[PDB]
């Protein structure tokens, strides 16, 4: 149980670590989509004027 | 009668000798269990704990 308990953390560690990449996808979208809006808003603002 | 009475003493000694055989093993069992009831217990808190 002790050896399996320590090994159990490795399974969740990879899941908790791999899950970070999944969460980073939405996190990156907030930075990538927002960054695209700045480039789009700059062109939309110039096109509007 | 002294020789006959002495035969009862040696015969009765078998009871004390037989009781010592189980008493020595029973008493020694506590030492073996105590050595394991405490050593493994302290290690259980480190391995299982």
């Amino acid at each position: 149980k002790g050896a399996l308990a320590l090994e159990e953390k490795r399974r969740l560690e990879a899941r908790i670590a791999q899950l970070e990449e999944e969460l980073e996808e939405e996190q990156g979208n907030t930075e990538l989509i927002n960054d695209r809006l700045k480039k789009a808003n700059l062109q939309i603002d110039q096109i509007n004027t | 009668q002294a020789k006959e009475n002495e035969k009862k003493l040696k015969s009765m000694e078998a009871e004390m000798i037989q009781l010592q055989e189980e008493l020595a093993a029973a008493e020694r069992a506590k030492r073996q269990a105590q050595q394991e009831r405490d050593e493994l217990a302290d290690e259980i808190a480190n391995s299982s704990g």
